[PDB]
């Protein structure tokens, strides 16, 4: 764009295209590729760090989440001290849920043990490293996307307080209707992860 | 087995994951550039009815 | 949106809900109605939103004046706080907002030849937001071309300073009248400048067609004051009429081209949004219905800039309905009572 | 020097502790800078709450400790040579518990400020406005457990 | 084992399944996202018609649950000590691809269009069946991608 | 936070009750408890004149309950004690604990030999390698689960108690009967085997053993069968009683639509109430696990801060480590005061407040009534 | 393997069929959430009007039929063993009428609020409506009758 | 693994089946977007200059298939085993050709709009807007007067 | 030459010590600098603040001093011949103190900004923002005592 | 060609002392560009009070100094019988330096405009100002004394 | 060949030479111009001092 950030950004983004083609007519693009690495690592990589960052992402969504609400909350209240325990409800929401990932993470990383140094890429733990990260991310970013919708919508309902306080129940499903993914998610992610097996 | 050895000095795979880091850097240093100073408040209207 | 206007406007938004909200009831209304007499007024004037504090001004004959400066008054106080706690994009929303109400003044500056208002009555009759630490006005004249040079380096104006140096005096309500034009053309040419440039989604329309309207109605006004005798340069006009509107501009140049009666009725013919230029029924108050329920017709985003442009425009409305209502009844008038420019 | 028995745990051992003290410091910069600013912004109009608003302040002060614990664990733990098992997994729980800090940072600093701009007008729940306050908290606090039972995991038993 | 058999075909599918229901579930969350908006704003001067606009935001879900489906499906055919066919391992992340965008889209459209589709309906409350049937295009998109998705895995081998 | 209708059976007592010892058992222990009611101790000491002086931000509400903090801190010294946590310490004087292998080595796997017998509460075969909370917290899992489950099923008996109580069979009993049925039939078949691992022992017993929550994933793709076949003729029941739980909330609902066609109006609230019960029964179940989740990072708090505390000053010096104790209890001061009953405190507050409300309160008050809030005579002063 | 069909040829071969439908609900999204954005801008001005004003919002349905027909009806043009030249040409197929797609709902809606607008104020228009929607249409179908050729002969040069 | 009829030689045909109608179709697309959007406005204002303001989108619409041509006339010629030569001048004509109709696409665009703009005020206007609206669209002949020549010299050895 | 005696160990030595210095320098001017113009705001119209307002120049440079301790004591464990060992750890070691003094500097710059130009009005504050003033240094020292540590370790744990 | 004393070690060297003179520049510059315009805006109504703004932009020639005499130090070490230890101190020293120097310049230049918008009415402020100053430039000392050991005491005996 | 005395070793001087010129040249333009930009606005009504504002 017009900012040297995104201009910046575009720049190397056919570099390592020219030189595969350039190798390639030389010989070495052809003897480019991944499964080197995808078998060159350990699935240490895959679990021992796989379970950290799924927690911390959805810890921040919640934060997000309560960010929204924590704003509204008292701009309601400010004006009329009718809804502050009315105010203080659905926060709880956000609260929760992001502790879904430390369910799995912890459970899981429990059945963390040696890689065994035979076997380190066969279908005993690699596979077992892959399921890691891709539950772990997969719960944790639907728990962060949870916490972002539900915060939002948290604060559109805590901003349409002030002009009555009948309307809260009659408009009580938004809420309802997000939390459901934030167990759907868990629970199949936890079905995936169960259904394998650990580093053995 | 890699890509190119020349890009390995004895460290092949100690930094291939280090940038994640940054764009976490990066991502909530948006946010830290970003603030409010609500000056309005730091200073007194000279006359009431102004505020 | 999330992320669109998401930043710091959150008890921003919610407390301008609050306060849109909290406009003037019909059972306020009703109850003025019931109110035939000042002192009834008065009474009733603790129940409203701008009341519990709006009455003891006076004994008797209320003087709606000092009741509606007090009853803007704490529009002021909380418009300035809403610019207190702002982000940069609506500091500078508050910023053009507030360099409008100046325009006013600076023609309160530049109109009397040598009469030296009391600076007190300066902010008495113009927003005194806008204004601030004392400028020349009782101290010296506040002569028509003189003091332009004087104001030009003690306010900043640049932007609303779009050719307003010219000849003023001249003893003339023309040069009063088209400079208070260019800086209007000015000050609207910035501000839907800001629109266009900085502005979320969906207000995006319902400030750029807003600001058009108003626009519009400015250069109906202008041009309509110009039918009886101010047949001028057309390019004059343009300079006039807000260049920034660009709503049926094809008329808003037939106005511009033609100074006559059929001029004004041909260009408000090819406009396809409304047709004339005089109602009876103070015209400028069905104009301010207009511009007001366009403004609301957007209450139902909950994060947008549109909020408060509505919502300041509603509360000044109820003030001007105050003093309807309030005069309505000095006036010896029963008929009127019911009539008003109120739709909140 | 191999996947067994490599030779680099100084570089994670120590980047991870690195990166928790720094993301203390940033967290508590930021949440003070704006803190100081809203509350001597607001004193002025009402001092009563001169210092009856400092709880945030604390809450930030909080969270500047857990980088110096994990930091002294590893510093305990961390060799040059160990199993690769203890090789890698301690900057996720560095980064997590930083990240964790920072969030939390924005949270209090924004919503306690807006409690803060409240506070002059509407003492209606002066003493309970807190509770947007108190929320946040368990936000850090959830990945200290989690990162501290891998920190456990890589200190005693290698395997 | 064959090329067609490497050790990694699982991990095709576990990454198919993964991003098949997280960009549902994306989809999802700006749905119900920008659901809210219009809904808190007609309240201060129609809490009547509040409950005739409950269908767009409710309705949307069924992106979310079958785009799980699909994740659900994929699986049940791996098994923790198995990799299996190469081409099966592309097929499921190439059916959850395609649906994880045909979601967030439908999302996208729904979410734009209920928002702001009842702001001056408030005016008007008689053009309810108008303003639902208007839905009847938009719900049924996100439908096709599983309805081939199916098929496509019951195919390839 | 609310209040109920006409002839309402109010959950005061649960309140009272039950919230003080989560909050105690949350982090209980020895100092914390004891120093908390000292200090009320003090407090009521002069509750005879400090009631006049007036009070500070938080102290103003704290008038609102004194003895309360007494009830907590003894809570809190009780369930540390059980707990063999004295500032995450335990003592051995017990002296039933658990026996060890004779040639224990360190650094090899060391079982505790099955011959100890200490029943009470837990031993102090817990302060070896990390395996010890490794799996103690494994187990705590179904601690906070099952007595949440037994508090919210006794809660939930109170609706009928007041719906019958006013002789209510027109639709109540047949909402609240589906609700007990699919709460139950379903809540049973797990908690049975929450503690079927105390009826069975897999020492030695050669017959496959569960993981902790193994049984879940056949519940839902044509269950029949436990993967381990836990018990034989349970693999019966454990298709045999899903069938007719599931189909109680159609049987809930249905009852309406024949009524003189479908009602609109009541089915809006009934349709959300369906489902959303049906979601906020599992909600209310994995409510409870900050008990566990926040205690145990409290003991780490505990631990790390007596390493980095304590034996800093082990050292036996007479002349120079005069004053590195001093201001090593100094700092233990300054932290035992405030890092460890303030944060603490507030945290246990706020769940056991909020797992009180979200969870009893959610189907208590569904009728509320009006504050009768009595007026007459009263007195007063001047002041500005 | 070979490199007629190498390792990343059946990548392409499973590949290709991917992208197809997914732009196609892209623009169907844009273009049908810009049509009702129109549609109840004046609606209220005689209504029972919409299935007589009813073409943009439907329009789309059938473009997404294209990426829909493609990405089922290419399960006879799939092989565990098919030349790389096969995969390139099926990944052009499942991507270009995608594309296409995509492109005719760049415009092919954004339009409509534009357009319908006029129908209660200058229904003389009944000419001047179709116009530009048909001008919009006529590019769309030139993607998936180029489509169908590879699709069909995909059935050549494969091993 | 053939320097005169390679297997990467059907890389330059593959995606070039789809490389002209890539570029063709955007061009259509913007200038469809934009001298075919505010139309509504001028039809309303007088709906008499309706059908000569038919021409730009009837020019867009001419062009969009310009590029298909040639890639399905190819197609022809379509295999995995042919010239790298034909191969490299086919794709060079393809892009070239499609990314010419393109910039077709954007100046008639971009020129249409202004002119019906301009024309609302005169009705002689089109004398003068289409007398430059013609030059618009020539790009797409400057690309294939070469391109078709190309795509022969690609077919000028079949294989 | 093994890796527990690389030639590229100082590498990563002495281009740490250098930058140690560099970030923490950096916050501190970067305050000083923006916290001039408060200062300035009204020492013309109320110079009865002419020796108080001397604390947000000092709080910059003390982080500054911070940079420069923890470089000169670091200066003396580098060379030619080091383990790797020490610029693994030094990677973070540096880097640390550097940035959380340029963070602790971000931030004291501001509040004094805002304390300052609250002052002129009510003197009434003095205590209340002097209070956050002293406050921030804490994560200076925080660094300090964290990087003592960590290379101290590390260099007890250099392979030579 | 060994990596322990190469040939092209000293290439770190000679940017050193590109640097060393580089960003000194660039920092005196802008300071000394902000001191220019602010004297404008200030002398142009006291033009006879300059003579108490002639050190400000002395101390931006002092700052170029440094930068001068640590290349006139630096011209000595740069040598091809190098070790790449060598090289890299030289090349932290200057850039510290350097970055100092920006710093520096930054701090100086915002400080000294400040101090010369009071200068124009204040007669006794003079001393409000210097204040600022002189513990905004120390920390260019700081700089100049650690790179000092830094290479001197590092640039000798390192084979 | 040898990385001590390699065939491209000249390019690099041969371009840093250029690197120097064209750095000020960018330099110069940017300043003088911005100068003289200044300078006309103020010579518009001062040809009294323009060779002495040279």
């Amino acid at each position: 764009k017009f900012s040297f950030s995104h201009f910046l950004y575009y720049l190397v983004l056919i570099v390592v295209i020219v030189y595969g083609l350039y190798k390639l007519f030389t010989g070495h693009g052809s003897d480019i590729n991944f499964g080197k690495f995808l078998l060159r690592t350990s699935p240490y990589m895959w679990a021992n760090l796989g379970i950290a960052l799924c927690v911390g992402l959805s810890v921040v969504g919640a934060a997000w989440g309560i960010f929204i609400t924590g704003s509204s909350m008292i701009g309601a209240g400010v004006r009329a001290p009718r809804i502050t325990t009315k105010n203080l409800i659905s926060i709880i929401f956000c609260e929760v849920v992001a502790i879904y990932g430390l369910i799995i993470a912890i459970v899981f990383s429990s059945k963390l043990t040696v890689a065994t140094a035979e076997n380190m890429y066969s279908k005993s733990n690699l596979y077992t490293g892959y399921s890691l990260f891709w539950a772990g991310i997969t719960v944790g970013a639907s728990n962060l996307i949870c916490g972002i919708a539900v915060g939002i919508t948290g604060a559109t309902a805590a901003i349409s307080d002030a002009a009555d306080s009948a309307l809260f129940v009659k408009i009580l499903v938004i809420e309802i209707f997000g939390s459901i993914l934030g167990l759907l998610g868990l629970i199949v992610g936890l079905l995936m992860a169960g259904k394998a097996s650990e580093f053995q | 087995d890699i890509l190119s050895s020349i890009w390995t000095e004895g460290l092949l795979m100690c930094l291939i994951v280090s940038a994640l880091l940054l764009f976490i850097l990066i991502v909530a240093l948006s946010w830290i550039s970003n603030l409010d100073i609500t000056y309005g408040a730091l200073e007194k209207s000279t006359n009431p009815i102004k505020k | 949106e999330g992320v669109y206007f998401n930043i710091d406007n959150g008890f921003i938004e919610g407390v301008v809900r609050g306060y849109r909200n909290g406009l003037l009831s019909n059972n306020q209304y009703i109850n003025l109605t019931q109110c035939d007499t000042l002192e009834d007024l008065k009474l009733q004037l603790s129940s409203t939103d701008y009341g519990n504090f709006l009455s003891s001004v006076s004994s008797e004959s209320l003087t709606t004046s000092l009741i509606q400066e007090y009853a803007s008054s704490k529009l002021y106080h909380e418009f300035n706080y809403i610019r207190d706690q702002s982000s940069g994009s609506t500091r500078k929303f508050m910023d053009y907002i507030t360099y409008g109400y100046m325009i006013d003044n600076v023609a309160l500056m530049i109109t009397g030849t040598i009469h030296d208002r009391d600076k007190g009555e300066i902010l008495q009759r113009c927003h005194p937001l806008g204004w601030f630490d004392t400028l020349p006005t009782l101290s010296v004249a506040t002569d028509l071309e003189s003091l332009y040079e004087t104001v030009l380096v003690d306010t900043p104006l640049a932007p609303y300073f779009k050719n307003c140096f010219d000849t003023a005096e001249e003893l003339d309500d023309m040069n009063i009248e088209i400079i208070r034009n260019k800086l209007y053309k000015a000050y609207l040419e910035d501000f839907y400048n800001f629109v266009t440039e900085e502005i979320p989604e969906p207000a995006k329309e319902c400030m750029q067609t807003l600001l058009g309207f108003e626009a519009d109605r400015r250069s109906i006004n202008i041009a309509l004051n110009s039918l009886q005798s101010s047949d001028i340069d057309p390019d004059l006009k343009s300079d006039l009429l807000p260049n920034i509107g660009k709503l049926y501009p094809l008329a808003t140049f037939h106005l511009a081209q033609a100074q006559d009666f059929e001029g004004v009725r041909a260009a408000l013919a090819n406009v396809y949004e409304y047709r004339g230029f005089l109602e009876t029924g103070n015209l400028e108050d069905h104009f301010y219905q207009l511009e007001m329920e366009l403004c609301r017709d957007a209450f139902t985003q909950q994060f947008a800039i549109s909020t408060v442009w509505a919502w300041m425009k509603s509360k000044e409305q109820e003030v001007r309905n105050i003093t309807w209502i309030a005069e309505c009844i000095a006036q010896n008038q029963r008929e009127r009572i019911n009539n008003y420019i109120s739709v909140y | 020097m191999t996947e067994l028995c490599p030779v680099y745990a100084p570089f994670f051992g120590a980047i991870g502790c690195a990166s928790a003290i720094i993301f203390t410091s940033l967290g508590a910069a930021y949440g003070t800078a704006k803190s100081g600013v809203g509350i001597c912004a607001t004193c002025v109009l009402r001092p009563d709450l001169l210092f009856k608003n400092i709880v945030p302040v604390i809450m930030a002060g909080i969270i500047a400790i857990y980088g110096l614990v994990v930091s002294v664990l590893v510093c305990y733990s961390l060799g040059q040579k160990q199993a690769l098992y203890t090789g890698f997994i301690q900057l996720g729980a560095g980064l997590s518990v930083g990240l964790s800090g920072l969030a939390a940072g924005f949270a209090i600093g924004i919503v306690g400020d807006a409690g803060v701009r409240g506070s002059s007008q509407q003492p209606r729940l002066f003493v309970g406005m807190i509770l947007i306050l108190i929320f946040a908290e368990v936000l850090g606090l959830y990945g200290l457990i989690v990162a501290l039972l891998l920190n456990s995991r890589a200190t005693q038993d290698v395997v | 084992s064959n090329i067609y058999a490497p050790l990694y075909a699982p991990f095709f599918g576990f990454a198919g399944c993964a991003a098949a229901m997280v960009l549902s579930c994306l989809g999802a969350a700006i749905g119900t996202a920008k659901s809210g908006i219009g809904i808190a704003g007609i309240g201060t001067f129609k809490p009547e018609l509040i409950m005739k606009s409950l269908i767009p935001v409710v309705m949307s879900g069924i992106l979310a649950i079958y785009g799980l489906v699909v994740a659900v499906l994929i699986a049940g055919n791996l098994s923790p000590t198995e990799d299996y066919t190469l081409f099966n391992g592309f097929m499921h992340l190439s059916c959850g691809l395609c649906v994880g965008f045909a979601c967030l889209s439908s999302g996208y459209a729904i979410g734009m269009v209920g928002d702001v589709g009842v702001r001056k309906y408030m005016h008007q409350p008689r053009l309810f069946v108008g303003i639902v049937l208007i839905l009847i295009f938009s719900e049924v998109l996100g439908l096709y991608g599983m309805i081939v998705a199916l098929i496509l895995n019951t195919r390839g081998s | 936070y609310g209040i109920a209708q006409y002839r309402e059976i109010n959950a005061g007592l649960p309140t009272i009750v039950t919230f003080p010892f989560m909050f105690a058992i949350m982090f209980g222990d020895m100092g914390h408890g004891f120093l908390m009611t000292l200090a009320a101790l003090s407090l009521v000491l002069n509750e005879k004149k400090i009631n006049k002086m007036k009070r500070g931000e938080i102290f103003d509400m704290a008038f609102t309950g004194r003895y309360i903090i007494l009830l907590m801190g003894v809570f809190s010294m009780y369930t540390g004690f059980l707990y063999n946590d004295i500032f995450s310490k335990t003592m051995t004087i017990f002296k039933s604990g658990w026996k060890w292998p004779d040639h224990w080595k360190k650094g090899e796997s060391i079982t505790a030999t099955s011959v100890g017998t200490y029943p009470i509460g837990l031993d102090w075969a817990w302060h070896g390698t990390e395996n010890a909370l490794l799996f103690s917290n494994s187990y705590k899992m179904k601690l906070s689960i099952l007595m949440g489950f037994i508090h919210m099923t006794y809660s939930y008996f109170f609706s009928l108690a007041n719906h019958l109580y006013f002789n209510s069979m027109i639709d109540i009993i047949g909402n609240f009967i589906p609700g007990l049925l699919f709460m139950q039939g379903i809540f049973g078949y797990l908690s049975v085997c929450i503690v079927y691992k105390w009826a069975v022992d897999w020492v030695k017993d050669g017959k496959p053993a569960p993981g902790l929550l193994n049984m879940l994933i056949n519940m839902f793709l044509s269950p029949g069968t436990i993967d381990d076949e836990l018990y034989p003729h349970q693999a019966k029941v454990q298709v045999f009683l899903l069938l007719m739980a599931l189909v109680c909330i159609p049987w809930l609902l249905l009852v309406k639509p024949l009524h003189f066609e479908d009602f609109g109006d009541i089915m809006i609230h009934q349709v959300i109430h369906t489902i959303e019960f049906c979601l906020n029964c599992v909600s209310h179940t994995a409510s409870y696990l900050r008990l566990w989740a926040l205690s145990l990072a409290h003991a780490q708090l505990s631990s790390v801060l007596w390493t980095m505390t304590i034996q800093i000053a082990f050292g036996f010096r007479g002349f120079v480590g005069v004053f590195m104790t001093v201001a090593l209890f100094a700092m233990w001061f300054a932290l035992t005061c405030a890092v460890l009953v303030l944060m603490e405190g507030t945290s246990a507050m706020l769940h056991s407040l909020r797992l009180h409300w979200v969870e009893s309160m959610s189907k208590f008050f569904v009728g509320e009534g009006l504050p009768y809030e009595p007026f007459a005579f009263e007195y007063k002063d001047m002041e500005v």
